[PDB]
């Protein structure tokens, strides 16, 4: 799994 | 040095010079609110502002991928709430447009999910729409994925109706990339490329806090001009994570801050690169034929 969306 | 000044006047002068022929935009939510689409740092008028009608455990919920794979109600009703009455890009969007038609734009990365970079007409190889778009809906089974136009995706969420596929009545999920979520592959193919050759970074209507792509920043080589045209001057190092953009130390030698109005920044861009009549010609009469297209 690619990098994830994170704040 | 490229620049020979840290201002909008010394990038202008860097623009119609011979070394700059490829610019990357980097965009995210301040370069629609002029456009009608809350950012989420307005306290005002911004996303977090009226979200207790929806019950959610946090604030933060509604956006991420964990919740709206148990409840995926509240983020269509709250889709239905801000779905815009007509998509008119703003002049920042225009800009880009004529970066593209000049041959300067090599890429727009965008946070954005409204659509309207391709309303301007910017086109998909023009585009990284790094959290995705409403532009296009899938269904979620993988052995489905019927894809939606937004035509369908609209017609569900204003009637209500949490949008079931016709083939397998499986949920039928924007394009978008929610919190917790990969992002597309193209977002990191494209990086690895486009930043071998960039010119200018022009990063514009974003806080530069979501990750990775606040990371873009750093991916450009040392030398290539950095302009941020945003209301706060974002992009900074933090001093206390720090135990980043660069606008003011006696080191400074490449980043540029314009703080106010992305269209007015890039209103004020043109002007200098004397495309100003241009740019106001070309708002004028997209939006004059979005209306009689109404
Ligand atoms: N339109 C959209 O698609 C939309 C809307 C809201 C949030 N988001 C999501 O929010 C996340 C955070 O992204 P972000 O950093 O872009 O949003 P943000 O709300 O954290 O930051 C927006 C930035 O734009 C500035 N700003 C707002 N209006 C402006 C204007 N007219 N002119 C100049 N500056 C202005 C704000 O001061 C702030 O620095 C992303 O993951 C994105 O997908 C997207
Ligand atoms: C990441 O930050 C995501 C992709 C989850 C965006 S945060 C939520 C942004 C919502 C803005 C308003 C969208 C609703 C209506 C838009 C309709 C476009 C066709
Ligand atoms: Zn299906």
């Amino acid at each position: 799994a690619l990098p994830k969306k994170y704040g | 040095r490229l620049l020979d000044e840290l201002t909008l006047e010394g990038v202008a002068r860097y623009m119609q010079s011979e070394r700059c022929r490829r610019v990357i935009c980097l965009v995210g939510a301040g370069i629609s609110t002029s456009a009608g689409i809350p950012d989420f740092r307005s306290p005002s008028t911004g996303l977090y502002d009226n979200l207790e009608k929806y019950h959610l455990p946090y604030p933060e919920a509604i956006f991420e991928i964990s919740y709206f794979k148990k409840h995926p109600e509240p983020f269509f009703a709250l889709a239905k709430e801000l779905y815009p009455g007509q998509f008119k890009p703003t002049i920042c969007h225009y800009f880009m447009r004529l970066l593209k038609d000049k041959g300067l734009l090599l890429r727009c990365y965008t946070q954005n999910i409204d659509t309207l970079e391709r309303i301007a007409g910017l086109e998909q190889e023009d585009l990284v729409e790094a959290h995705g778009t409403f532009y296009t809906s899938h269904c979620v089974s993988a052995s489905c994925r019927h894809e939606y136009p937004l035509s369908w995706m609209k017609e569900k969420i204003f009637s209500e109706v949490t949008p079931k596929c016709e083939d397998c009545q499986s949920l039928v999920k924007p394009d978008i990339v929610f919190f917790g979520e990969s992002l597309p592959a193209r977002f990191f193919s494209c990086m690895q490329s486009d930043f071998l050759k960039v010119d200018l970074l022009l990063v514009m209507g974003t806080s530069l806090q979501v990750q990775p792509f606040a990371s873009l920043i750093s991916k450009a080589p040392l030398s290539t001009p950095r302009l941020l045209i945003n209301k706060e001057k974002a992009g900074q190092s933090d001093p206390f994570l720090g135990m980043g953009m660069d606008f003011d130390s006696k080191k400074a030698y490449r980043d540029v801050a314009w703080l106010g109005e992305c269209d007015q920044g890039c209103l004020a861009l043109a002007e200098l690169l004397g495309w100003k009549k241009e740019l106001e010609d070309l708002v004028r009469r997209e939006h004059a034929s979005i209306d009689a297209q109404s």
